[PDB]
This record gives structure tokens, C-alpha cells and sequence, in this order.
């Protein structure tokens, strides 16, 4: 385990997350316009897939915001990392989430895997790849939900479509079966 | 000589190939353009252009 | 053309800021070079005077 | 089985289907004009063959729309593909149809065969070319009908001719034998 390596990788992860969330917000605007165009036509069951894409990306942006927050938290309390040998309570959440989410966002942010390494190679109490996955039952549940790979609720998709239609001056008749239940 | 070398079968096949190749090129162009645009999105914000 | 104009504006601002940064760095490096020449000359003078 | 290969091939299939349905709509307009010209003359039994061509192409365009929908659905729930080892219910229809229709539209869309490969090489429960054809009894029946290679109903052909004639200001006397039965 190297400390300065972890510091540099944390700063890089922060910058990368900033860039990614910016450009993802922009792409989300453009793809929302695309969904509005799709709704202009009679194609409806396809706009639901497109808006699934959109809300997945939005969950992802929120999760990246949370991860940037946690990385900056670790970077603000880095000396408290170097001094102690076991992490305190103030850093349990950050370390846990940054180790749990690394394989999730490993493709988007590469440096995150190095951060996970330095945070797994520094600890031995329930640590190590195997024990690091075993002791991952203390991560932020909200971030787990944002990065949860699951079909979003249908009513949520209908609400997303209703709002986009209402904004882009396009008519849309929600599926009452899901819109009312 | 020519119509023996370049007959109707070969010409039709060659033209189907031309059409399919340039359709594939149409797909490549679309994807390439999507990516080119996605690369430069912070220099050209949609809001500013609007 | 609006996309092109906005892009050119933003990239011109970026190039200007970037050139300012490189100008600062180059001024610092030029100061360092001149001071290194001065320090070398004064070391030689110190040796000769010693 | 490679995941990113499947992702890229799905995106390519989507783009190809878009291009194909566009140009097929255009060609359908032009060939409808041709059928109108054919009906202008006394040639009637030939316009029926031409309109058979047309309605085959229209079935094909609708099937391509459905397939684009399903490919985008898989692409929106790709993580749910990578995580599990057996497909869930939400992806049964997409996978089944994309494996069943691949040999049908293999000539039009080449990448579709690669998609079918990645979706057959990933599963073993009733999977593999032989078992993949054996377990194909759960595909969308509508898409099966759109890609069904069968002589369309004669009354449907008469309705197609009636509409085209009525639109292009050409007289046409439908075959009463089929027009009434």
C-alpha cells in the first residue's frame, strides 16, 4: 500500500467524475429531446426504453456525485488514514462504498479500481478481495440503489414520460394500468 | 468480350454489393458522427446554441 | 452555424486561458534560466576570487 | 461469449434497422406509385403481385421496428444480462425473438447473427443451436406473423389495391369472389 498513490488517484477520480457528470448532463438533455421527438410520433413503447436509458444515466450521475463527495471526504481526512491502522467510524462509509462501487464503475472511472486496491491493501480486518466483498454490508444504501442494476418501476417511467411530454409540448396518454396502480 | 466478362449476373451482384457496402458506410457515418459529437459537448452546449 | 459559432467562442476563450497559463510558466522558466546563469557566473567568480 | 461485443453489435443492429426502415418506407412510396401506374392500365392480376411485394416489405418494416425495440430493451438492461447467469422474465421475449429472427433477417442485417451467437453462447439451459431452436417456442407471435413467409390473404391484397387506387385517382373493380367472402 502506497499513500501518495492513493492521494493522486483520489484527486484523479474526483476530476474524472466532474467531467463525466457534466457531459452526462449534456447528453441527457439531448436524449430527452430525442425522447420528445419519439413521443411526437405514435411510437410509445420505444420511448419507454429510451427514458429507461435516461433515468439509468441520471441515477448514475447522482451516484457519481455521491462518490465524488466521499472521495473528497477521504482526501480531507487523509492524515487520519495515514496515522491509524484501522479505519475509524468517520471513514467507514467512504471506504466501504468506494470499495463496493469500484467494480460497478470500473469501466467509466479506471482510477477508482486503484483507489479500491489501496483501500483493500491497507486493511486486514475483514479485508482482502474475498473478505473485502464479505465486509461490504455497511455501504450507503442510497448509492446502492442508484447503482442498482434493475428494471426501474413502470410508474416512475410513466412520470418521466409525462414530464418530458408536458415540457416539450407533446401529447401523451399514460398507461392507466400502471399510472393508477 | 465485355459482356462475356461483365455479364448481367456479375453486374447485378456487383451493384447489390455496392448498395450494401454504402449502406454499411451510412451506418458507420452515423455512429462515427454520434461519437464525434459526444466527444465535444462542453465546448458546444445545447443551451447556448438555442 | 450556431453550433460552430458557440464552439469557436468557447474554444477561443479556452485557448486564451491556456496561453496565459503557458505564458506564466514560460516566464517563470526564463527567470530560472537567467538566474541559473547568474548563479553559475557567481560560483565561478567565487572560485577564482578564493 | 463476450459482453462488449454483444453491446456493440446491438448498437450496430439498431442503427442498421433505422436506416433500413427509412429507405424501405421510401422505396415503398415509389413502388406504390408504380402499382398505381399498373392499375391505370388494364393489367390487374400483375398489380396483385406487386402489392404482395409491397405488403411483404411493410410487414418487414414493422418487424424491424419491433426488433429495434427489443434490441434497445436488451441494451437498456445490459447489466442485468452481465450479472445473472440465467435470463429473467423481463428479457425472455427479447432474447427469444432475437434468436429466432436472426436467421430470417440474416441477409438484411448481418450483425444480428452475431447478436444471436452471443445470446446462444451465453446460455446452456435449453440453449445451443439445436436446443436454441428447440426452446424457441416463446417468441412474440406478432413478430412471427410479420416475418411469416406465406401468401398473404387475398382480401387483404384487394383492400391494399382499393386504397391505392382511391388515393391515386385510378378506377379499380375488386374481385367480388374474394372482396365479399
Amino acid at each position: 500500500f502506497k499513500a501518495e498513490r492513493l492521494r493522486v488517484n483520489l484527486r484523479l477520480v474526483i476530476n474524472r467524475l466532474k467531467l463525466l457528470e457534466k457531459k452526462k448532463t449534456e447528453l441527457a438533455q439531448k436524449a430527452r429531446k430525442e425522447i420528445a421527438d419519439y413521443l411526437a410520433a405514435g411510437k410509445d413503447e420505444r420511448a419507454r426504453i429510451r427514458v429507461e436509458h435516461i433515468i439509468r444515466e441520471d441515477y448514475l450521475v447522482e451516484a457519481m456525485e455521491i462518490l465524488e463527495l466521499y472521495c473528497d471526504l477521504l482526501l480531507a481526512r487523509f492524515g487520519l488514514i495515514q496515522s491509524m491502522k484501522e479505519l475509524d467510524s468517520g471513514l467507514a462509509e467512504s471506504v466501504s462504498t468506494l470499495i463496493w462501487a469500484a467494480p460497478r464503475l470500473q469501466s467509466e472511472v479506471a482510477e477508482l479500481k486503484i483507489v479500491a486496491d489501496q483501500l483493500c491493501a491497507k486493511y486486514s480486518k475483514e479485508y482482502g478481495k474475498l473478505c473485502r466483498t464479505n465486509q461490504i454490508g455497511t455501504v450507503n444504501d442510497r448509492l446502492m440503489h442508484k447503482l442498482s442494476v434493475e428494471a426501474p418501476p413502470k410508474i416512475l417511467v410513466e412520470r418521466y414520460l409525462i414530464e418530458i411530454a408536458k415540457n416539450y409540448n407533446v401529447p401523451y396518454e399514460p398507461d392507466s394500468v400502471v399510472m393508477a396502480e | 468480350a465485355t459482356l462475356k466478362t461483365m455479364n448481367l449476373e456479375k453486374i447485378s451482384a456487383l451493384m447489390d454489393k455496392f448498395e450494401h457496402q454504402f449502406e454499411t458506410l451510412d451506418v458507420q457515418t452515423q455512429q462515427m458522427e454520434d461519437t464525434m459529437s459526444s466527444t465535444t459537448t462542453l465546448t458546444t452546449p445545447q443551451n447556448q446554441v438555442d | 452555424h450556431a453550433e460552430n459559432a458557440i464552439r469557436q467562442k468557447n474554444q477561443a476563450v479556452n485557448f486564451l486561458r491556456m496561453s496565459a497559463r503557458v505564458d506564466a510558466v514560460a516566464a517563470r522558466v526564463q527567470t530560472a534560466v537567467t538566474m541559473g546563469k547568474v548563479t553559475k557566473s557567481m560560483a565561478g567568480v567565487v572560485k577564482s576570487m578564493d
